[PDB]
DNA sequence: GATTCGTATC
């Protein structure tokens, strides 16, 4: 809705409602907690430096324009894993830009 | 120059008697001026209805030369920030009449544009210079203003044109301009208008300009309806008469055999159908309900684009759907 | 061209279009070209305007073949033209050669500048296209030296002076008195000027009919400093400054700063509104400082 | 050279086709001096720009069009502050003087046009400036707007500017210049060639003429000096080819999730576009006569549904797999 | 360096998997002086990309690849500096909106204002990336200054490109190979070196298992030979992307546990794919795939999953916050399987 | 400081009325503080202008020259039973009389949030649907058809499926 | 490490000259100056890495001693100062002469951030006063260094101009016309006009035209040349031709102009260079 | 506003 009034005050009413039809006497609530949204766009400005300096490196050494998009896709996780056995059976970037997904 | 002029600017009124249709306003604002009391005044109503032309008609009759000093007049082409109002508006509602005596005009046109920090340094010297300026503000949309700049205003609420002000308008032009204008095309032309002047004087100019020879030539429905690109009346009653009894296939033909005929557009077929359906008789309540909603939707798809033939699919199919519930 | 003109005091022009510069930066400057010369009417918010009278004997090229209207009006900015004149002419050997041109309806304003070295064009393209007090209803009429106003002024201009005020009153003793309390951030604010007619060297006080010399009643004139200060510039270079103001609240200023031999100086209006004084207990404060 | 679409592009009102009323009143217009502010709305590549600049050529010539007119589009800034400025001061400038050349050969009208192209990309506070600077100034400028959704413009300026709608170029409407832009360009094609063009360059004059460009290289790089066929026209065009379509329908006739999956997968790896072959679908459902009316309704608002999501730049696969699943539901 | 770009088709009559596409790049080519606007979409990993490149060596001659990275420096209606790279070379512009946010417009515009001042070609990568602004200037910009400047941007799914746009281009489709085509090319590839290759059928893994993904299938085969010393196994493992595995494993999670709980560990795994840069859409799109291919769900919850990703996915194209609609979206399947 | 009740309003324009001698009658003077809605300076303008316009103070003259509050025919349309008699007050109350859709639109999201003998969930849905025609509206499609919607789908909702 | 010199402004008076118009030109161009100090020359650089780069070259007998002695190649020292205190200090010598005095000027490199020790002595009338001075300096690296040159020009389109000395009877005309375009207050851009001898100062608007143009004689050391500049660098070029005899303009069609001023030294010449790149494209 | 731990008071 585009930061209306009216999806606010239907968003609040919405919620306040469904948690009004299941309040129950003897509930025991847990701890609210601040969203990990800033978090999360940390890590996505570690990977941006990340990616940036393998796009570097990549159109340094040799001539590769590859795109950002083809970077977290594939790149991040193969291009590693290409540098790894190259490396250790024998560039610059070993491990997997942003880190490992877990779970 | 005025013969180097479009319409919608050739025919704007000098003079209070020319303004048609608003004849409460312009009767309570003469009150107002003979009486030698005017409140700060406030003008509401949907575009082309004739605020502007009012007030600057007004402003001209209570200041007949000294309108160049008497009036300041500030739009949304100039900037009216916190700095303007606080400044410029102060320093002209600040000092003493020039030789008129009377009061101060200054007309807002557009105020519905300005900042509320504006409209708030606003009220303050509308409320405090009273006693020699007043304030005259016009706005299409009234939620954009502050609630206490509408207390502190008089609201005048200007009506959509009702016929007969088209009617000696259209009448007037076709004087001025040895036009000639049938029954048939004057409904048209008031029926498309939607009370609104500007498309009136626009419609009337481009169907002069249609004719080969302007004069000793009657302008026709016809020539309405090809000047402007409209569908006939004849051709949204045979396209919902199809829609409404024929199968889907030659509802379809149809269809497209009507918008490739003149090259009319989707949306005004919509609109059209939409007026049509309005004055229909629906004993079910949940047909109502399913045409409104689909040709919204339908609406809304058209104004961001898309396929042409799909909509008009979707326009036949939504009808029928919403048909069926009357079983 | 339908007008041109060609002079060679390019430091006169400049003073005189500098004396519009307390107005607005950068907005329109309307000019009239007409037979008598050529005029710079500037207005501000509809309460001050400005007009010069450059005289046809201070040009030496003037020609106006225009015939017709009895007056040519063009419409344009006013902070190119001051840097247009403003070449200062340096070099005395070789005097920059100025030439204003304008021929007609929808030509620019031509200013060629000539140094038989140094060839300079400036053309301003036009744009589309009142306060006077009238001559019967006079209530005061004041005749200053520009030097002793710009000092008051200035002064006035040091200390804040927010509001400022004009007293003029006449006494049966041929005593005047002329000072100008103002408003700021200190107060209460006065200064005087003396009574020698050397500085005021007339005054007269009328009953808002410009024929009766009346005595022992006060002339008050509420005036915004913003407008009073416009004024400044302009009595720098003045040798008389004339004070004018009627009963409907006008204040008109005629700069009398008295190079070719035949043109009369350069005359400067400056025309003034009146704030409306609301607080009627204001000028009560005025008249018990006045007479203490 | 040039490319065809800016080589046959309309030098003159008259070269302009199939929107005639608007030509006439620009006409007649031209005989007179009171232009109104015009604002041309319709389909892409339907002529706006293209009469804008022929009727601009026509009003003034090659000279005073440089000095008598100022256009501005989406590729320069157009805020509220441009709006309160720039366009300010150029319609508050004087009309410049025409020379006698102009004058003689030239109506040259007392009034100059400012051009606001892509109208639609215009935030509504520098239309509420545009208002009064419009109608302040209508005697000595004159304003014309572009746009393609008239929704975009308030509804003061859609006051203010005349309307002029700009038709869709059917196969009628512009089959006589596709056929001379044919002859002018000698290119051979079969019978109904040109017209396959037109009806899938749907309201769109630009990639018809794109087409035939495209076309006519195809049959020069052959060398073989053969007419070009129908077949080549919807192969370049994009459109699904009707074994695929058939498919595509008997595969969706039997409703089997796995067997639908499994074709989309395979189609959505051939690259083809989900638009065009939504809109085959819809032809071929609605003009076939096997299906009752309840499908027919149906089929209608789940194929416009699928546009309109389609048309908000979401996932072709997704929608694609979404609306045949629907379709094998019916 | 890498496989992809080591067997890379530099030359119009070095791409032998399409065919057609490249006979009528030749056609294209024949008279670049005619030559419109060109548009290409197909799948990703195609080739589109690498059929431009040979389209402007066939036009401008060897030498399109000798490309040099350049730093440049733009201000938006604010004062700010956006270091935007650009990648020339003779004859040729790469203009990319992956690293650049809403600020797209302006970069664009001061780019092709500078460069059209015989013609120059640019190249625009990812052309749904723009926010139907710049999309705006660019229409303009190529309509005028098509004397001076070709635009030819490669694009995969091409609906979030506006009308006006393209219809000023040529509409030019890129289909993916079949299986055979991409195990001939890893035949070439492996001939060029041995890699031993046991048997042949797990090239046509490789193939299968791309979806018709050139560079996904050379990155696996490249993977597999640096993995398994320098040889091939028939029994050999099938490698796939970790947020692949990442993606199913969620799925799994999803079809076996249906909680509160179970959502709130679900919006952990989205928020780590999230801040590994993964764009939301194929995030949603993949996660729908691979929750149709288990095969305890029958044909009625398929039918549910379908219309809600039909559902989010729009939703997620006209929204602000991407977690809102894939958190939506598993609930929403969560609430359909039990 | 509370709303002025219609007493203390009562009050004063009385003694208004009093101090300038004009004549009124009480029919008017109840339109006038209905109209005011507990403010004092609209009440004193609207008398004024009524006085100078028409002179004796009724209900009709009062009715003719100033409206009656559209917040109240917004409240009025929004809790109509049915669709027929909602579009009616709508068409011939807001539409012939020159209000913009976005003021409705806006009015009715203020009456909404102080709506009362409502449910919540009604409340809600309504809102969002508010919302939704808001977005519409703002958009650039402004049109009566979008008001009719909204009004179909407040009554679909209101009389459930 | 080890960096030391003298400067004696009244025993050479062109040479100081030239270090105290660099020194007002870096200051005037922007906050900190590089200072690269080469065996047989300093070289001043501003560099802002569209805005002008200003490369000076002052030859080592400029100065009356100046041993330089670093591990780097050709003893090459780079320190980055701010102009502000090297402009204070400099104002402060140069009223010591004018107050009346012959002493030196001794600086020193005393400590990577280090500092300048900038000593001189100043008598009244028989007064010893000590004036010390101490700036603080970064020293550049030498990768740091290597990342700083001298952009070449081409000379495929490039022009060159010969405008006439100051101390010439054209001179103080042809300083007019130069600073002719610096009394409008609304002007940032400056179009320059040579066709092939003139020189044009255009500044087009949307409302107003200005065709300054100089008709006196001019030389062309040995078509049209148009590039439009910020009207702050050609305020640097006015600045700089007052203080040079031999100014040379270089002007390159839609791509760069070039400011170049020697100083006749016969002896290396000292030379200064403004590189101005476009404000925009014609 | 909810949970969890620690005190002061009744
Ligand atoms: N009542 C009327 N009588 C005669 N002409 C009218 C009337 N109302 C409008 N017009 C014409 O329509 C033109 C435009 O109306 P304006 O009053 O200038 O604009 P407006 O009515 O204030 O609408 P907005 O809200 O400012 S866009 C006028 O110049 C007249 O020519
Ligand atoms: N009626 C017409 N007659 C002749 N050529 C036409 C016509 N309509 C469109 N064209 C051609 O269409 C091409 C593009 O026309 P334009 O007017 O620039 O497009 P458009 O109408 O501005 O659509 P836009 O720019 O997407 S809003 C040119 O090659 C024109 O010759
Ligand atoms: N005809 C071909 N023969 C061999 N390899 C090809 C061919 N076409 C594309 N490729 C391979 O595809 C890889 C990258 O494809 P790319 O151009 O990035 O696809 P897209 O343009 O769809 O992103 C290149 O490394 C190249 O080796
Ligand atoms: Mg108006
Ligand atoms: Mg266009």
């Amino acid at each position: 809705m585009n930061g209306l009034p009216e999806s606010n005050e239907y968003g609040l009413r919405e919620v306040r409602k469904t948690f009004r039809n299941i309040s129950k006497q003897g509930h025991n609530h847990g701890t609210v907690y601040f969203p990990r949204e800033w978090k999360v766009r940390k890590l996505q400005n570690s990977f941006k430096v990340q990616a940036e300096d393998w796009l570097n490196v990549s159109l340094y050494k040799y001539n590769a324009v590859h795109s950002f998009r083809n970077i977290t896709l594939e790149f991040g996780y193969y291009a590693p894993l290409i540098r790894k056995c190259q490396s250790y059976k024998k560039i610059d970037v070993v491990d997997r830009i942003g880190g490992p997904i877990e779970a | 120059s005025k013969e180097n002029l479009p319409w919608v600017e050739k025919y704007r009124p000098e003079t209070l008697d020319e303004v048609y249709g608003q004849n409460e306003v312009i009767t309570t604002v003469r009150k107002f001026v003979d009486e030698g009391k005017l409140p700060h005044l406030l003008f509401y109503g949907p575009p082309g209805t004739g605020k502007t032309s009012t007030i600057v008609a007004l402003a001209r009759e209570i200041y007949g030369k000294n309108y160049s000093n008497m009036v300041l007049e500030l739009n949304a082409s100039d900037d009216r920030g916190i700095d303007v109002v606080r400044n410029q508006i102060k320093d002209f509602a600040s000092t003493r009449q020039i030789f008129s005596k009377g009061f101060k005009l200054i007309i807002l046109d557009e105020a519905d544009a300005m900042t509320n920090a504006a409209q708030n340094a606003l009220r303050r010297v509308i409320e405090r210079y009273t006693k020699n300026t007043r304030f005259c503000v016009l706005a299409n949309y009234a939620h954009k203003l502050t609630p206490a700049l509408l207390s502190r205003c008089t609201r005048f609420r200007f009506q959509p044109l009702p016929q007969e002000a088209i009617e000696r308008r259209i009448a007037n032009v076709l004087v001025h301009e040895k036009l000639k204008l049938s029954p048939n095309a004057e409904k048209a032309l008031i029926e498309l208008s939607n009370g609104d002047m500007r498309r009136v004087l626009n419609v009337l100019q481009s169907c002069k300009a249609t004719l080969d020879n302007p004069d000793e030539d009657e302008i026709s429905d016809d020539v309405i309806y090809e000047c402007c690109g409209a569908p006939r009346p004849s051709d949204l009653k045979a396209v919902l008469k199809s829609i409404l009894e024929d199968d889907w296939g030659t509802a379809h033909y149809t269809l497209n055999k009507v918008r490739s005929a003149k090259g009319l557009a989707l949306i005004d077929l919509i609109e059209g159908i939409v007026k049509i359906l309005e004055d229909y008789e629906l004993q079910n309540e949940e047909t109502r309900v399913h045409l409104l909603t689909k040709l919204a939707d339908i609406e809304y798809s058209i104004s961001k684009g898309g396929n042409d033939q799909i909509q008009g699919s979707a326009v036949i199919g939504a009808i029928k759907a919403s048909f069926e519930n009357e079983t | 061209n339908k007008f041109s003109a060609s002079t060679v005091h390019l430091e006169h022009i400049t003073t005189a279009l500098s004396c519009l510069t307390p107005f607005g930066s950068k907005d329109d400057v309307l000019i009239f070209i007409d037979a008598d010369g050529l005029s710079f009417v500037r207005e501000n918010n509809h309460v001050i305007k400005i007009q010069l009278l450059l005289s046809r004997e201070l040009f030496m090229s003037y020609s106006y073949r225009n015939e017709t209207e009895d007056h040519m009006k063009l419409c344009v900015k006013i902070n190119h033209i001051l840097d247009s004149v403003s070449v200062m002419n340096r070099n005395s050997d070789d005097i920059v050669e100025c030439t204003l041109s304008y021929d007609g309806h929808g030509s620019p304003f031509v200013l060629i500048f000539e140094d038989s070295f140094i060839s300079e064009r400036v053309e301003y393209s036009t744009y589309l296209i009142g306060l006077e007090l009238d001559r019967e209803r006079i209530s005061f009429e004041a005749i200053i030296k520009g030097e002793a106003l710009h000092s008051a002024l200035k002064d006035l201009k040091e200390i804040g002076c927010k509001e400022c005020y004009v007293y003029a009153k006449t006494e049966a003793n041929d005593e005047n008195v002329f000072a100008l309390i103002s408003k700021s951030q200190l107060g209460f604010s006065k200064i005087k000027l003396p009574s020698n007619r050397s500085i005021l060297e007339k005054l007269q006080v009328f009953d808002g009919d410009s024929t009766t010399v009346i005595d022992g009643f006060a002339v008050i004139g509420f005036f915004d400093f913003t407008s009073f200060d416009k004024i400044r510039k302009s009595t720098k270079i003045a040798s008389k400054v004339l004070f004018r103001m009627d009963v409907h609240g006008v204040l008109s200023v005629n700069i009398l700063s008295q190079l070719p031999k035949d043109y009369p100086g350069i005359v400067i209006e400056v025309c003034m509104l009146e704030k409306e004084s609301i607080d009627e207990a204001a000028q009560t404060e005025i008249e018990l400082l006045m007479e203490t | 050279q040039q490319p065809w679409v800016e080589k046959y592009r309309p030098k003159n009102l008259d070269e302009v086709t199939a929107q005639d009323h608007a030509v006439t009143v620009l006409k007649k217009t031209l005989k007179s001096a009171n232009l109104p502010h015009m604002l041309f709305y319709g389909p892409p590549g339907t002529g706006k720009t293209s009469t804008i600049l022929a009727l601009t050529k026509e009003l003034y010539g090659p000279d005073l069009m440089k000095s008598r007119i100022l256009e501005l589009n989406a590729s320069d800034e157009r805020g509220i502050s441009i709006v309160r400025e720039k366009v300010k001061n150029f319609a508050r400038l004087t009309v410049s003087k025409p020379s006698k050349h102009d004058l003689e050969n030239y109506p040259c009208p007392p009034y100059k046009i400012i051009i606001l192209d892509e109208a639609d990309s215009m935030t509504a506070d520098a239309q509420s400036a545009l208002r009064r600077t419009m109608e302040t100034y209508s005697g000595v400028t004159r304003f014309c707007l572009i746009c393609n959704y008239v929704t975009r413009i308030i509804d003061p300026l859609a006051s203010r500017c005349s309307k002029f709608r700009f038709k869709a170029l059917d196969a009628s409407n512009a089959i006589d210049r596709l056929r001379f832009i044919s002859e002018q360009e000698n290119v051979k094609c079969d019978d109904g060639v040109l017209e396959r063009i037109l009806d899938i360059s749907a309201g769109d004059l630009r990639r018809g003429i794109t087409l035939l460009q495209s076309a006519s290289k195809g049959a020069q790089y052959l060398g073989d000096g053969k007419n070009i066929t129908s077949t080549q026209v919807e192969e370049l065009a994009g459109v699904v080819p009707h074994d695929i379509l058939i498919e595509i329908v008997e595969k969706v006739k039997s409703g089997d999730f796995d067997e639908i999956k499994k074709y989309v997968n395979t189609f959505m790896k051939s690259g083809w576009s989900a638009a065009s072959v939504v809109n085959q679908l819809h032809e071929y459902y609605i003009t076939n006569d096997n299906f009752d009316t309840n499908f027919k309704n149906q089929i209608s608002w789940l194929l416009f549904t699928t546009d309109s999501r389609l048309n908000n730049g979401t996932n072709e696969h997704i929608q694609l797999l979404n609306l045949l699943v629907k379709i094998s539901q019916l | 360096s890498l496989w992809v770009d080591k067997y890379r088709p530099k030359s119009l009559n070095a791409l032998s998997h399409n065919e057609e596409l490249t006979n009528f790049l030749k056609s294209l080519s024949d008279q670049p002086r005619d030559l419109p606007h060109l548009l290409l979409y197909g799948p990703n990993g195609t080739g589109k990309k690498t059929r431009c490149m040979a389209l402007l060596e066939s036009i401008f001659g060897p030498g399109v690849y000798r490309l040099k990275i350049d730093v440049r420096q733009f201000v938006t209606a604010s004062n700010r500096k956006l270091e935007l790279n650009v990648v020339s070379s003779p004859y040729h512009l790469e203009i990319t909106p992956s690293d650049m946010g809403n600020n797209d417009r302006i970069v664009i515009q001061e780019l092709l204002k500078e460069v059209a001042q015989r013609y120059k070609c640019v190249i625009i990568n990812e052309a749904n990336s723009l926010t139907k602004d710049a999309q705006a200037a660019l229409r303009r910009t190529m309509e005028k200054y098509s004397k001076n400047i070709r635009l030819i941007m490669v694009c995969d799914s091409m609906s979030p490109i506006i009308a006006p746009i393209k219809s000023r281009c040529l509409l030019i489709r890129c289909p993916a190979p079949s299986d055979s085509e991409i195990s001939t090319i890893l035949s070439d590839v492996v001939t060029n070196e041995r890699i031993q290759l046991e048997t042949k059928d797990i090239l046509k893994r490789i193939a299968q298992a791309s979806n018709g993904n050139l560079r996904v299938s050379l990155l696996m085969l490249e993977s597999m030979a640096l993995n398994n010393e320098l040889a091939l196994k028939s029994s050999s493992p099938i490698i796939k992307p970790d947020w692949i595995i990442v993606i199913h494993k969620l799925t799994r999670k999803i079809v076996k546990e249906r909680s509160v709980n179970s959502l709130i560990e679900c919006r952990a795994v989205l928020y780590d794919l999230l801040a590994h840069c993964i764009p939301a859409n194929i995030i949603l799109k993949e996660l729908t795939f691979s929750l149709l291919d288990v095969e305890t769900l029958n044909t009625t919850n398929k039918s549910s999953i379908i219309e809600y990703s039909s559902v989010f996915d729009e939703r997620l194209s006209l929204g602000n916050k991407a977690i809102f609609h894939l958190e939506g979206f598993i609930a929403k399947v969560m609430c359909c399987l039990d | 400081y509370s709303k002025l009740s219609d007493e203390d309003v009562l009050k004063r324009l009385l003694q208004i009325i009093k101090l300038e001698d004009v004549k009124y009658t009480n029919d008017g003077l109840e339109a006038i503080i209905f109209t005011a809605e507990g403010d004092m300076r609209q009440a004193i303008n609207n008398l004024q202008s009524t006085v100078a316009g028409h002179g004796l103070v009724n209900a009709d003259n009062v009715f003719k020259i100033v409206d009656s509050p559209h917040p109240l025919i917004v409240k009025k349309m929004l809790l109509a039973s049915n669709l027929e008699d909602s579009i009616q007050i709508l068409r011939t109350d807001l539409w012939k009389k020159g209000y913009s859709s976005i003021d409705i639109v806006t009015t009715s999201f203020r009456v909404t949030k102080n709506l009362a003998q409502v449910k919540e969930s009604v409340r809600l849905e309504m809102i969002k649907e508010i919302g939704l025609t808001h977005m519409r509206i703002l958009e650039g499609v402004g049109t009566y058809l979008q008001l009719a919607s909204m009004l179909a789908k407040i009554h679909k909702l209101n009389n459930k499926a | 490490m080890k960096l030391k010199l003298i400067v004696n402004g009244c025993e050479a008076p062109d040479d100081y000259k030239l270090l105290r118009t660099t020194i007002n030109t870096v200051a005037s161009l922007r906050k900190t100056a590089i200072l690269r100090f080469n065996s047989e020359r300093l070289t001043i650089i501003s560099t802002p890495k569209d805005t002008g780069q200003l490369w000076c070259t002052i030859p080592h007998d400029v100065f009356r001693l100046y041993t330089v002695i670093s591990a780097r190649e050709l003893n090459t020292i780079t320190m980055e100062c701010n102009c502000d205190s090297l402009l204070s200090v400099f104002k402060r010598y140069d009223r010591v002469m004018n107050q009346g005095s012959s002493s030196n000027m001794t600086i020193k490199l005393q400590s990577p951030i280090c500092a300048l020790g900038i000593t001189f002595e100043e008598i009244v009338h028989n007064k010893v006063i000590m004036h010390s001075f101490k700036v603080p300096v970064k020293l550049l690296f030498r990768a740091q260094d290597t990342r700083i040159q001298e952009p070449m020009i081409n000379y495929i389109q490039l022009m060159m101009y010969k405008l006439p000395p100051i101390s010439g009877e054209f001179g103080s005309a042809f300083h007019g016309f130069i600073r002719r375009v610096e009394r409008y207050s609304n002007v940032n851009h400056i179009h320059l006009m040579g066709v092939k001898v003139e020189l044009k100062i255009i500044v087009n608007e949307l409302d107003w035209h200005l065709e300054i143009c100089w008709n006196g004689p001019l030389d062309s050391v040995i078509s049209t040349h148009e590039v439009i500049i910020r009207c702050k660098d050609w305020k640097v070029c006015s600045k700089l031709y007052a203080a040079f005899e031999e100014v040379v303009l270089a002007i390159s069609h839609d791509e760069s102009c070039v400011f170049h001023c020697s100083l006749d030294r016969g002896r290396e010449r000292g030379q200064i260079i403004y590189y101005i790149a476009r404000s925009k494209g014609l």
